[PDB]
This record gives structure tokens, C-alpha cells and sequence, in this order.
């Protein structure tokens, strides 16, 4: 009966009543009438026509929508898309949590790009590492003035930037003269670098490694490939 | 300090520390223990924070252990239905094979 009336209601009317309908709990039906982007939106949150919600979003026109929505999407476990929205949002933090949990390089490159974006030094490093990229970690340091720290990495996992880097750090120190403050040596004397001969470089292990990076470590797994990184690793690594 | 420990090419100290801060709660931090590692135990805890078998699967599958994550997931009345890219594809690799150190201890000189 009402439907005959329905033509003979418009804009705003629909809204009020929609709220009534919503009160009725005739959410779907409430959806059908739906009439305000906001109105549609909130209801949409309740409702979850997911795709449908997207169309309403269309171009959302507010990350806040995406943020709100992201939580919702994620709940529905409509991730493929969620990723698209979140990505669309480029809302890195939550998105990272998923991306990381299954794992992914690709995410990492784009993200790397992002990593560059973020404005505090630390996250970006994990990324660089995570990717496996000393190089990236070290380059990053150059901008931030992480210098003592950069040396440790450069030493540990040797890109022998310890030599290069140390000179520069030392130079800062140098600026701030005093001989102790200057501090000096790479192959020999103070440090014996390559003459010490101990644990962050060489070819053979490295060759084995070269491959290693390429295969999946294995134990028993899924399509989501292996790498391990534990006891075993220590042993071969020494070899 | 943990960072120093992972920088260096050795494994325990971070792990006790990991215990002792895991043990001091967490929602975003477990991550620290996992990467340089393969294996994590965090997952036992983690699932409890999540507990949607989702995290548990994503994480799970490779030790050849996707499976328990599914068992619960089913029990619940599952809710997963779509996923995004993420297939383990970034390198947790680097650190210190023989010749050209670590640095537990770092020598220098005033000279």
C-alpha cells in the first residue's frame, strides 16, 4: 500500500523513514530506500554489501571512510579488495600487519617506496632488512645520521662499508677534535679489518648462500615458501 | 639493545629479552622476534590475540603447520573467504658468515 505512496515521497522523507526502517531492523530494506552518502555509508557498514559499499564509496573521498571501512572489510575477511582499498588508502600500518603475516616482497617494494615516505627512521630499516638489503639499510642511515649504528651493521653483515663509513663518522668526530675523538684504523693497527680475519664475508659459504637465498629451506610447509633461520642456519653458516 | 643483538649475528639474548617483553604484554611487537629467526613461539600467544585462525594460517603453513590454523578455523564456523597478495616473498637474510665479523665487542684506539 505504502509502495504506492513511495513514489510520493522523495529526498529527505526517505531518510527519516529510513531511520525508522532501520529501527524496524529492516536493514536491507532500509538499504533499498537508502538515501544519503553518509546514510548509506553507515548503513553499509552495518549491511556489508561489500562491493556495493564500494560503489557507494565510489571514489570514497575520505581515507577516513577507508579507515573505517578497512576495519570492516578485514572483519569480513574480504582482503583482496581490502588490500585494494587499504592500498588505495595506502594506509600502511594495518595493511602491513596482513602483508607481513603471509609475507611479501612486492608489498615491500611499494612499501619501500612508502618506507621512504614515513619520516621516522626506524620502520624503514626493518623493511630494508626484511627485504634483505643491507644496502638499503645503510643508505637510509646516511640520511638520518645514524652513524655509530650504521657502522655496526656495516661491520656485522659486512658490506665493508665499515671502512668507508668509519672514515666519515670519524670525520665528524674529527670535526670535534681530540685524538681520542678522532680515533683511527682499518686493515691494521687500531683495527686489523681484513687482517683480523673473522665473521662477515667471503666466497664459499657465500656461494652456498647464493643459492640458498634462492631456495626454500624446507622442513614441511605450504605454497607460501620456506627459509627457516635458526640452529641449523648457524651451523651451515659457519661451515 | 635487542637491536644491537640482532645486528651482531648471534641468537639468544634477544630471545630471552623477547620472552621478557612478550611476557610484558604486546599487540604489535612480536614481529621483532620473528624475522631474524625462522621459527617463533610467539605464534602460540599470537593466535590468542588474533585467534581468527587467519593469522595462524598465514604464519602457520610453512613449518608444515597451516593445518592447526585450519582446525580451529573450521570449529569456529570459518569466516575467511578472500586474501590479498602476500605469499612469502621478502628476504630475511644477512649477518655474518666467516671472515669480516659481527661485533660483540668493538676495538678502536685513541690514535
Amino acid at each position: 500500500m505504502a509502495d504506492k505512496v513511495l513514489p510520493t515521497i522523495p529526498k529527505e522523507q526517505r531518510t527519516r523513514v529510513a531511520h525508522f526502517l532501520e529501527k524496524q531492523g529492516f536493514k536491507q530494506q532500509a538499504l533499498t530506500v537508502s538515501t544519503d552518502p553518509e546514510h548509506r555509508f553507515e548503513l553499509a557498514l552495518q549491511l556489508g554489501e561489500l562491493k556495493i559499499a564500494y560503489q557507494l564509496a565510489v571514489e570514497a573521498e575520505s581515507e577516513q571512510k577507508w579507515k573505517q571501512l578497512a576495519e570492516l572489510a578485514i572483519s569480513k575477511c574480504q582482503f583482496s579488495l581490502a588490500q585494494e582499498c587499504l592500498h588505495h588508502a595506502q594506509d600502511y600500518g594495518g595493511l602491513l600487519l596482513l602483508a607481513t603475516a603471509s609475507g611479501n616482497a612486492s608489498m615491500v617494494n611499494k612499501l619501500a617506496e612508502g618506507a621512504e615516505r614515513d619520516g621516522k627512521n626506524n620502520v624503514a630499516f626493518m623493511s630494508y632488512f626484511l627485504q634483505g638489503k643491507l644496502d638499503a639499510c645503510l643508505e637510509l642511515l646516511i640520511r638520518t645520521g645514524r652513524l655509530p649504528e650504521a657502522a655496526f651493521l656495516a661491520r656485522t653483515y659486512l658490506p665493508s662499508q665499515v671502512s668507508r663509513v668509519v672514515k666519515l663518522w670519524r670525520e665528524n668526530l674529527s670535526k670535534v677534535n681530540q685524538k681520542a675523538a678522532e680515533s683511527l684504523a682499518d686493515p691494521t693497527e687500531y683495527e686489523n679489518l681484513f687482517p683480523g680475519l673473522k665473521e662477515a664475508f667471503v666466497v664459499e659459504e657465500w656461494v652456498k648462500e647464493t643459492h640458498a637465498d634462492l631456495w626454500p629451506a624446507k622442513q614441511y610447509p605450504l605454497v607460501t615458501p620456506n627459509e627457516e633461520r635458526n640452529v641449523m642456519e648457524e651451523a651451515k653458516g659457519f661451515q | 639493545l635487542s637491536f644491537l643483538y640482532l645486528i651482531t649475528g648471534n641468537l639468544e639474548k634477544l630471545r630471552k629479552m623477547m620472552k621478557i617483553a612478550e611476557i610484558r604484554k604486546d599487540m604489535s611487537g612480536h614481529y621483532q622476534n620473528a624475522l631474524y629467526l625462522g621459527d617463533v613461539s610467539e605464534r602460540v600467544r599470537i593466535l590468542k590475540n588474533c585467534g581468527q585462525k587467519s593469522l595462524a594460517y598465514l604464519s602457520a603453513a610453512t613449518h608444515g603447520l597451516d593445518e592447526e590454523a585450519e582446525s580451529l578455523k573450521e570449529t569456529f564456523d570459518p569466516e575467511k573467504e578472500t586474501i590479498p597478495d602476500i605469499d612469502p616473498n621478502a628476504k630475511l637474510l644477512q649477518p655474518p658468515a666467516p671472515i669480516m665479523p659481527l661485533d660483540t665487542n668493538w676495538p678502536l684506539l685513541t690514535v
